[PDB]
């Protein structure tokens, strides 16, 4: 590849070491929330993001509480450099779009997922439209009451659709059933 | 990680380390925690990278280390070079006194027609130990699952934890590394064995290629083998101009 | 990597290609890409290729099973009507006897 | 295997061995187990690679070996070359005493204007035996096998 590949690899090794040191410092200083699911019958897959903090009650300073069992459960790796968690998701969606062939439902889902991730207020029409489409297709789950309103509206609108061929075939079947009923009536007419 | 390493300091430190690596095959950058109240990250602390401009002589690693990233190291000496007002601020930000002038080894050399120098060098000493300290196993009052907390971290919160739904279950002993930092000045120790929050030595090194020839490490860059020809070219051009 | 290789060896417009795409999507890590992962898992459960594990998975499976029986081909209904008319004509002949 | 050999040490050891092999046609790296409780792999043991920085002279194989990978060998001597404080740490790790200074063959040479040397060499001796030991045959209660 490039002429500086060995230096790039050495920098990657140094970055892995830096990531390890940063992970240790975060585990010893910050407040990492623990993810737990209630698994309630009414609510499925609820990521509560439980946190645990206790005050000394003798001084204003706080005290951290990090479990030892769930400290080291994510390894460090080397990748491209971004600036926020939204840019990473945008890049992954772009990569998946590149790998997904056109004329496929997955392509439409990826397009809508990309569109619902923009930032500027000028582009708000498309973000709202993409969110509405994703919610009405049932792929996403509503959060705020207007979203459940959209979902129930889509549910009501879905049942309105009728296939003309189904209705015509039903009419033909009803005609046949009526002919059979006429034959059975003719039997009783013979019986007198 | 994205929140902490987004500012200009991290990028500047990485760029400095890369340029050093390219010219002379060594570089480094350190991680320093600090207190911030206006815009904290998660708690009232912020993690920031810091640059080291001459890792060749300012950063001195353990001589027994064998890896490129110095994972198996127990010593690290950083020789700060700083001015008079810088020294006053350094004394103010710790509990040191600005009346006595510290001194240490001289990394730089007087080999240029420069006017003045700082002539104030102080050193920091990082060490790592393993002791297999104890830990408490509690019961989470929210969910009936056991949790483990180190005794040293919650040694002032034991009564408060007992006040809440937390109840102790058993006692264990888990080995864990610790990092201590001390400040030396070649005549006395100013601050002795401060407990750094980390578990590894913060300094992260980058190396030119690598190498241990017989028993001593050697590193190279790009300029080592291009010096004789360059000097010969300069000499020939000077002679022709004469 | 193995799923990517199998995708490379499989021609497009094939059920195997769709299965491999869903298997590749259901292996992502980040929470940003979670809607696609959930959709792929639901599709793989509803197509019967995988097996339900959590109660919502069996709920999806039984919902798909119920939705399957609702489908009716109009040609079937029309042909059944043709048979019913023919059988009624035969009954009319037997009544004439 | 993925969990054990994922860290930087394995990659560094392999890279050192490859560079050595390119320059002087020999290289090596050893596998060492250890005790760890914070993040064990399966049991309270972890397996890690370790680099050997001069396989030309520090690692000495059996003279009767005939294969490239030294599968049919019964001898292996590793001549450590290590510093005073490193020697104190080494004596603290095992049950040795740090008051007497060990000595051994000197692999390196004084062929450069070098200022100082460690001058503390110790060796490790590996051997392999086959003696046809015994074994017990039990019956599992969960499954009748």
């Amino acid at each position: 590849d490039l002429e500086t590949y060995v230096f790039q690899d050495n920098l990657a090794t140094a970055m892995r070491r830096d990531g390890e040191i940063y992970q240790s410092i975060v585990n010893d200083i910050y407040d990492v929330p623990r993810n737990v699911t209630i698994t309630l019958e009414d609510g499925s897959e609820k990521d509560v993001q439980l946190m645990a903090e206790v005050v000394d009650l003798a001084t204003g300073e706080k005290q951290v509480l990090n479990d030892i069992r769930g400290r080291y459960e994510c390894y460090t790796d080397v990748g491209p450099s971004f600036q926020s968690m939204k840019q990473q998701n945008r890049a992954e969606i772009l990569e998946l779009l590149g790998k997904t062939p056109q004329g496929t439902p997955e392509y439409q889902l990826l397009l809508l997922q990309y569109f619902t991730l923009l930032d500027g207020k000028g582009v708000e029409m498309m973000r709202d439209y993409a969110n509405k489409q994703l919610i009405q297709m049932g792929v996403k789950k509503p959060e705020t009451p207007e979203e459940q309103q959209w979902l129930v509206e889509a549910q009501q609108a879905k049942q309105g659709q009728q296939d003309p061929a189904m209705v015509q075939a039903q009419g033909v079947l009803l005609q046949g059933q009526a002919e059979l009923a006429k034959a059975q009536n003719q039997t009783l007419s013979l019986q007198i | 990680y994205r929140t902490d390493m987004r500012h200009n300091t991290a990028k500047i430190a990485v760029n400095i380390a890369v340029r050093e690596q390219i010219e002379a095959g060594v570089g480094a950058w350190r991680l320093v925690t600090d207190y911030e109240d206006q815009s904290p990250t998660s708690n009232n602390q912020v993690i920031r990278r810091e640059p080291i401009h001459s890792a060749c002589s300012h950063v001195i690693w353990d001589s027994n280390s064998k890896l490129m990233d110095k994972s198996d190291a127990r010593h690290c000496t950083v020789i700060h070079s700083m001015s008079q007002n810088g020294w006053e601020d350094f004394a103010e930000k710790y509990d040191l006194d600005a009346d006595d002038i510290p001194s240490f080894q001289n990394p730089n050399d007087w080999v240029f027609p420069w006017l003045t120098q700082d002539t104030i060098q102080i050193a920091e000493f990082y060490e790592v130990v393993e002791k297999k300290e104890t830990a408490f196993i509690y019961q989470d009052p929210v969910t009936g699952e056991p949790v483990s907390y180190f005794k040293r971290d919650i040694k002032d919160v034991i009564d408060d934890l007992a006040d809440s739904g937390f109840i102790k279950i058993a006692e264990r002993q888990i080995k864990r590394r610790r990092v201590y930092k001390s400040i030396i000045t070649c005549t006395a120790v100013l601050k002795d064995k401060q407990l750094i929050a980390g578990e590894h030595i913060p300094i992260v090194p980058v190396f030119g290629e690598w190498g241990f020839v017989e028993d001593k490490e050697v590193y190279e860059g790009v300029v080592r083998l291009t010096k004789d020809g360059q000097r010969l070219r300069n000499m020939i051009m000077s002679f022709n101009a004469d």
